[PDB]
């Protein structure tokens, strides 16, 4: 769960930066 | 050599079906899973499989050398099927072993490997021995036994013999010996009682042949072991009946307080295991050798020992203290343990680890949900468990154990995959965290008070809804506050007068907005206006009746293929229908897949791209089978396939979001299976049907030349004359078409009997079907399409008695002969008043026609002298009691003989 | 920390929903 959650976090951060 | 629907997975297995240990070095172990038997390698992480049975697998035993595996299935048609471990694609079989016998409920194989021996399920059970090394396909020797012994369901072979077997029920134990030179199998089943020891003895479970002595052991729930000795014909007896060897209950002893039920003996040790987590090894004296106990482990139902005889290190080693006066080295084989609660473990022989393997749903099983963007699938039991897998990795991963004794059945993802949700049979609903499976709402929502029956999310994450088995709906909603989202109850409403069969959310893209839709067994369909709904007020604004003589079963969105949009619904008539995203009126009649039972549920494979937009495929399950359909549907059999799964019933559907794989959950089989599909194999199968009318012609008996087909074709012309009128002075003219009012006439003329409602439905179907492309009503129909209409609308076989019987059975009393029967005036009055109404004069005309009192055809020359006769004929023609037998003799000269199927794909 | 990751994931996907 920890590692997949860190992957989700990375995904959402990077998509946020892409949309910005 | 290739198939559309192949299987390779198993999740779970029934713990009552005993495991064995085969190949040790690599760790490969044997388990049974519904009708399938499976090998799995832990370290390669790959499954190997033994391919099916006509029924659920009933019993199995492996040869001592683990070269050979034998298996049986329950139910009718049972087959006894035997296999070589290390080919891995072996074959051997006994056909047709028993006609009535409901499969072999216990079976042992000789460690000697010459013989196989079996106990049948039957009201009196059979015992038979089988020279399986020969291609024998019949019993060598046979006996059948009193019921008094009871269900006999344990059997073992004697390693010190070739002609001795032991079996017991819960409540009787039996010794056997086979005299092959005599051709006789003899038994004794003496009765224990308190008198033998003045002690409690009660129920017993398993019995076994001693290590070294002329003895038979029986293990008891009572904490006790029982032992027998065998006595063999004394020399003076030999001149006479030589009464076949007798068993005498020499001894009883109490070994522990707790219930024992496992007993097997290894290399001159005895090994015994308990209801509550203590496993013991003994020497033939019943001397005590060190036990294994008190782990997180209980009710150990599967014991098995390695093929490998242990090599013996001693220079550094970990062996336990034996309890001899000195207490010596002790090195078993390796051996396998497993519980009641479906928990599988392997022990290092040196004891240094008790290692657990896969761990699986305890009891009964309910269907699984897939993440829409990740290769993840969630499985849940009735009991205490929901768990998620990566079905590519085949890896058991995150899972949470749920609160004790709650039943759970329904499971869903939200369309994002970020959320998971589950439904619990005791009035209880949870929202779940698609990671941690945290209880998202600080408490669950427990508004209802009985079992869920569906759950679904809207396209908006903010809304979710469930059905309950009380036929009551409930809805769930998010409220936004303080920068937070929280989930909150929304209000219940009772809207269906029968079991709910599907529940669905809908989008108004017309307003980017959510919709709620429900399918009941009450033939009624409903939509609810969420945006007007309010507390204690689910806003109900639309009811349709959508089936007739029947009831629907499944509801889903039809995929977009059209300007128009549709919902897809299926019914007990093996029909499928489309209904309109606005009006919910009907225009499509379809014949469902012929495969044996009506559809239970369907799911649609996901879209990646325009390539799927160009090619769509529909998945469905029935009672007992799973099957694929290519769109659009048209009832062509070649267009569809179905395959058999967990054949005591299948109960839900799930699809891999890549569009590659599907998963089926059974129920009582405790098993879930993955299925892997080839579409092109179905494109090939479609090609087998050819094209144009060819499939539909093939559906007509005699196709293009059958006397039926010509008979039909005449009616097209005759009804064309009717449309012209029989009297005309002009040239006759006919061409291609009948006018729709004639179509009900022609349909009846062929021999199928739509209601007035069916007529309206078909007129809608014809008018509207072309409408949106043309803009037009159209009312000239051509034979090929009329044939399609008939083939879809008709009963899926010849017309059948059954609905007639059911109708009499509802309407009538059971008469003096008990037959469901109706009194003549009551019957007439009902036929006028109820159903679809009839005018009295209309009904009288009908009866007079059916009795043939009128002039015929009623369509050219007058009659009115007749009708007064029918008034008295109503008494004189109709008997005072009327029955299905009489009524069908009046309606039918056609003996509507029964259909057949077996050749059909 | 797992619950904090879930909370942060929630906040990030809500922020994307605001970007949507």
């Amino acid at each position: 769960i920890i590692e997949m959650q860190r992957l989700e976090i990375r995904r959402l951060r990077d998509q946020i930066q892409e949309q910005e | 050599k290739v198939y559309p629907l192949s299987m390779t997975w198993s999740f779970g297995w029934n713990s009552s079906l005993p495991v064995y240990y085969m190949r040790e070095d690599r760790r490969v172990i044997l388990y049974t899973c519904a009708h399938t038997a499976i090998m799995y390698d832990v370290v390669r992480n790959t499954q190997y499989h033994l391919q099916g049975h006509p029924n659920i697998i009933s019993c199995l035993c492996v040869s001592e050398d683990r070269r050979w595996i034998a298996t049986a299935d329950e139910g009718p048609d049972c087959l006894i099927i035997i296999w070589d471990s290390f080919t891995g694609i072996p074959v051997h079989t006994i056909f047709d072993s028993c006609p009535e016998g409901n499969g072999m409920r216990s079976i042992a194989i000789t460690r000697d490997s010459k013989f196989l021996a079996t106990i049948s399920d039957s009201a009196t059970q059979k015992v038979c021995i089988w020279k399986w090394t020969l291609a024998v396909e019949t019993p060598a020797c046979t006996l059948e036994l009193p019921k008094e012994y009871g269900f006999q369901d344990n059997l073992v072979f004697n390693p010190a013999n070739n002609k001795e077997l032991v079996s017991n029920s819960k409540t009787q134990a039996i010794y056997y010996c086979w005299f092959e030179d005599k051709g006789i199998l003899a038994h004794s089943a003496p009765v224990l009682t308190e008198k033998t020891f003045n002690k409690l003895v009660g129920k017993f479970s398993q019995s076994v042949f001693h290590l070294k002595l002329p003895q038979v052991l029986s293990a008891t729930k009572e904490g006790k072991l029982v032992v027998w000795d065998i006595h063999y014909p004394s020399s003076t007896s030999s001149s006479a009946i030589s009464a076949f060897p007798f068993i005498k209950p020499r001894k009883l002893v109490h070994l522990q307080k707790e219930a024992i039920t496992v007993l097997m003996t290894i290399d001159s040790y005895i090994v015994t295991g308990d209801i509550k987590g203590n496993i013991k090894f003994y020497d033939h004296t019943l001397s005590v050798v060190n036990w294994y106990s008190n782990f997180k482990l209980g009710a150990i139902r599967t014991l098995s020992f390695s093929k490998t005889i242990p090599s013996l290190p001693t220079e550094k080693s970990n062996l336990p203290t034996d309890c001899t006066l000195r207490g010596d080295l002790f090195v078993v084989r390796n051996f396998i343990i497993g519980t009641f609660d479906a928990t599988v473990y392997h022990m290092t022989v040196d004891g240094t680890k008790l290692e657990k393997l896969f761990v699986e749903p305890r009891d009964a099983v309910y269907a699984v949900s897939c993440h829409p963007y990740q290769p993840l699938i969630a499985v849940g039991s009735v009991c205490g468990m929901i768990k998620v897998w990566d079905f590519e990795k085949k890896v058991y991963l995150f899972s949470r154990t749920f609160e004790k004794g709650l039943g759970v059945q329904c499971l869903t993802y939200n369309p994002e995959g970020a959320l998971l949700g589950a439904g619990f049979t005791e009035g209880t609903v949870y929202i779940l965290d698609a990671m941690s499976l945290e209880n998202e709402s600080p408490e669950p929502f427990k508004y209802s008070k009985s079992s869920v029956s569906h759950c679904c999310f809207s396209h908006d994450s903010n809304y979710m809804a469930t059905a309950d088995v009380n036929f009551t709906v409930a809805v769930y909603m998010v409220v936004v506050k303080n920068g937070q989202r929280v989930w909150e109850y929304l209000a219940r409403l009772r809207s269906h007068q029968n079991s709910i069969q599907s529940l669905l959310f809908g989008v108004h893209l017309d307003s980017n907005e959510p919709r709620l839709l429900s399918l009941g067994k009450d033939r009624f369909l409903i939509e609810y206006n969420l945006v007007k709904s309010c507390k204690d007020h689910l806003d109900v604004l639309d009811v349709h009746r959508t089936d007739q003589g029947n009831y629907p079963t499944c509801m889903i969105w039809y995929p977009p293929l059209t300007k128009e949009l549709f919902l897809l619904i299926c019914n007990s008539g093996y029909k499928v229908k489309l209904f309109n995203a606005t009006t919910k009126m009907c225009r499509k009649t379809l014949l469902g897949p012929a495969y044996g039972s009506p559809i239970e549920h369907a799911q649609v494979l996901p879209v990646k791209s325009t390539l799927e937009l160009q090619k769509r495929y529909l998945v469905f399950i029935n009672k007992d089978k799973v099957g694929l359909q290519i769109l659009p549907v048209d009832g062509n059999p070649h267009k569809t396939c179905a395959i058999v799964c967990h054949p005591n019933g299948v109960a839900g559907m799930a699809l891999s979001y890549d569009g590659r794989f599907a998963f089926t959950a059974g129920g009582q089989d405790r098993s879930v299976v993955q299925w892997k599909i080839n579409l092109g194999a179905l494109e090939a199968a479609v090609s087998l049907g050819g094209e144009d009318l060819t499939p539909f012609y093939g559906l007509v008996s005699g196709g293009r030349e059958g006397k039926f087909y010509r008979e039909l074709e005449d009616y097209f012309y005759y009804s064309q004359i009717r449309s012209q009128g029989i009297d005309t002075m002009e040239t006759r003219q006919v061409s291609e078409h009948i006018c729709l009012s004639e179509l009900p006439f022609v349909m009846r003329a062929i021999g199928f009997y739509p209601s007035e409602e069916k007529i309206e439905d078909m007129f809608n179907e014809i008018k509207f079907s072309e409408y949106v492309e043309t803009g037009k009503l159209i009312d000239k129909i051509n034979l090929p399409d009329f044939l399609k209409v008939y083939l879809n609308h008709r009963p899926p076989f010849g017309n059948t008695m059954d609905g007639i019987q059911n109708s009499f059975n509802v309407l009538g009393y059971t008469n003096s002969e008990g037959k469901k029967a109706i009194r003549r005036e009551d019957f007439l009055n009902l036929l006028l008043t109820k159903g679809e109404h009839m005018t009295e004069e209309e009904m009288i005309d009908c009866f007079s026609t059916l009795f043939g009192l009128t002039p015929e055809g009623w369509k050219s020359e007058p009659a009115a002298t007749c009708i007064n006769g029918p008034e008295i004929c109503l008494q004189k023609e109709l008997p005072e009691e009327i029955t299905a037998e009489i009524f069908t003799t009046e309606i039918l000269g056609l003996t509507l003989s029964d259909s057949s199927e077996q050749l059909i794909q």
